[PDB]
RNA sequence: UUUAUCU
């Protein structure tokens, strides 16, 4: 798994969790 | 408008 | 404490 | 999720955690509840560097601007003592911006605010025989002052800039990453404040602690030699958690590697400095991107591979 | 949407000219709730200028000071040799003392709700000349460290100013135009969010006597005067305002100015004026927001008499 | 002439927080991961009590004050009845217990163990242990705005030069007796917390050196304080940072032939940016989330709380 | 009608 996906992970982690 |  |  | 974000809150935070991937960044600057006229540029220095054997070289990445990391070499098993002396490697193109004398870095622009600082490490040795380890945890320093009385004619108590919360670098701090040489390791600092500020330029520093200032007398570990003035020279101390890098090389080791550094900064530029053409203001406050920006900084390792950057 | 008055009168003071506002404005709205006193400055003033001199004017953050003024021959730029000097606002000396030692005692620390400045010709068609520009310089207080050889020798440091610089050449973008024509301008917060900066004692000039201006770094020198007459307090985060003034020299060049800005301080309980002061008013994003995006949208400078 | 061309469920860390400002220390109410900072680095946090048993000089003002500084928990001054402070008295430290294992030794050294702290609140209490016929005097409390300054002067030497160092300001609203206050019969004791001093909450770098203030080989007369600060011993007291909060001031009266002694209760939580190489980076968890609920629900604590409160 | 993004 390159970065932008270790950023885009948590991005649509973060935002889809509340 | 500027004023208010 | 804790009023409103 | 991704289509809740400004454009240039975004543009913003590709410059900030993935600075590798995109070739080109230039950034729109921060989504700051403040706009005014800014320009955003975001450093590059590529580095080849050789490590001596037997020895275990220490790298620091710190918020000063102009510079991206500053190294000295200590036996290996051993960490840094008061003898030590670091120095930096400017950012290509800081005699440009900072003038020649430590009374002309307030000229080009007179102040700054970090956004990110990136780090890479390519091993370039044959697998035959590199050895050794590479250590990374992050040091919480800031910059201050130390007043202590001096007897002269008539006697008065100068006071002057030292460093805090230096010591922690000298034992492996409890958060961190290790790993084989050979896999090398990316990682990055975020903002160490609240709310981001813009810290102000500083005139006259070529080295600390300055001359004529006996170390200890600071308190501080070791000293840190900007060198000539003309040269290099330290400008200011940013809201970021330094990084810090220790390299084990075992005698008789053969380590190099290629080395990479993306600091996204912006300054403010002076009237009179002919960079002033390029400046756009602050892009408006975009609420999601300071709450990414936080979210991930806090969700990311301490470090990470060099293969997965 | 529907912000709340108190948010609102600091928006008026701080956009609207002192012709329609008359109220400082309880305060700045942000999160801070603390004993506080806002007072809205403004000094009121008829200045001929000299002939055949250019002056130049600024409007820095210093409270208590409106702005400061000195001349150099036409057409060309402050030099090392050339020093300011500034004008009070009305009733300075009554809240900062007579010595540089007797600033803190009033209140503690500040910052600047707004800063605005006016200019009212008052030549005639047949006698008035010349030009007015104005561009806006990032200026913050900075210190400079360096060596001194004395016996021990030591390396004492001094506060100085950066962005200092940008005076000597007319900014890329800016205002202008014809000295009959007037101008208005204003000044904006330099910082996302509001900071209170302390106050300074013993700051008179700057460089500060006993220091060499090569080793201060700055293009020129700055003096307060007298402890008594006026005085350095302190320096707030808010862009400089920069403004030369072209004087033909067989010309008659008359004007009125207006200068106030609203600002806060927070009063020393032994203040004779900590009965004033009310607290902070409440937060309000709805205002906050509006103040920046008022900001970005205003021009270097207006015309006068608009 | 032709015209120019211009072109109801905060967090529940902000549960434990917000109860850090306002709850006694009897609560035995924890300092939680911190404050919902927008910043989510890494703190450790810590809750400082300090009981303090003692009794007072009849006929003697004496004044005391909690500082805003880490490692100490107020200053005592002392003074004739009805007088007030004066440039010929000073201070006396009373560091909070084991100040000397964060801060060591020397006035140098004080900043290994931590980077800097931030502030999250500082409370007091009084409580007395006179019987009623034995006791007499009052209790009077005002806050101060003290912050952290910078003064600036020249003193001929050759070569001559223009050193600066640091000076208290708003210390003069220290000697009359502040608008805003609590004024109490000695007996009824009191109780007190204080707010941040500003909206943000930087993180206050810490400082060395300083021991004395105004430093040494300074004229009290050159750098304007009203007073005098004993550093006290460097190995056994210094003042490290002083933070962004309103210092607070209490004065008690006692008037001549009364006999006042009562207990003192001094706490206040902070956060500190723990060392890589200190032992108490291990206990360190991160700045809690930011959360808008508790962080505006503080601030409209702050403004309703009144001045002091009744020691019951 | 023309020349930096998101699935």
């Amino acid at each position: 798994a390159s970065m932008w996906e270790r950023v885009k992970s948590i991005i649509k982690s973060s935002l889809a969790a509340a | 408008e500027r004023v208010k | 404490v804790k009023s409103i | 999720a991704l289509t809740r974000l400004s454009q240039p809150g975004l543009a913003f935070l590709k410059c900030a955690f993935a600075p590798p991937d995109f070739n080109t960044d230039p950034g729109k600057g921060i989504p700051d509840r403040f706009e005014g006229k800014v320009v955003s540029r975001k450093d590059v220095l590529n580095q080849s560097i050789s490590f001596t054997a037997g020895q275990d070289t220490f790298i620091l990445i710190a918020p000063t601007p102009g510079v991206a990391y500053w190294s000295a070499s200590v036996p290996a098993g051993t960490f840094p003592t008061s003898a030590t002396t670091f120095n930096p490697v400017n950012y290509p193109g800081f005699t440009s911006m900072f003038g020649t004398t430590s009374t002309s870095r307030s000229n080009q622009v007179s102040s700054f605010r970090y956004a990110s600082m990136n780090v890479g490490i390519y091993p370039t040795s044959n697998l035959m025989q590199f050895a050794g380890s590479i250590t990374v945890w992050k040091c919480p320093v800031k910059l201050s002052t130390v007043q202590f009385p001096v007897a002269t004619d008539p006697a008065t108590s100068s006071l002057v800039h030292t460093l805090v919360g230096l010591n922690g670098v000298l034992a492996v701090g409890p958060d961190n990453f290790s790993e084989s040489f050979i896999k090398g390791v990316f990682s990055q600092s975020a903002c160490n404040e609240p709310n981001f500020q813009f810290n102000d330029i500083l005139q006259g520093i070529q080295t600390l602690p300055p001359a004529n200032v006996s170390l200890g007398s600071t308190g501080q570990p070791f000293t840190m030699d900007s060198g000539a003035e003309a040269t290099s020279g330290v400008v200011g101390w940013g809201n970021m958690d330094t990084i810090v890098i220790r390299v084990s090389a075992p005698e008789g080791a053969v380590n190099s590697a290629i080395l990479k550094a993306w600091s996204c900064i912006e300054y403010r530029p002076n009237p009179n400095a002919m960079l002033y053409q390029f400046g756009h203001d602050s892009p408006p406050l975009d609420e999601v991107a300071l709450q990414e920006y936080r979210t991930v900084a806090r969700s990311l390792p301490v470090a990470v591979i060099a293969a997965q950057n």
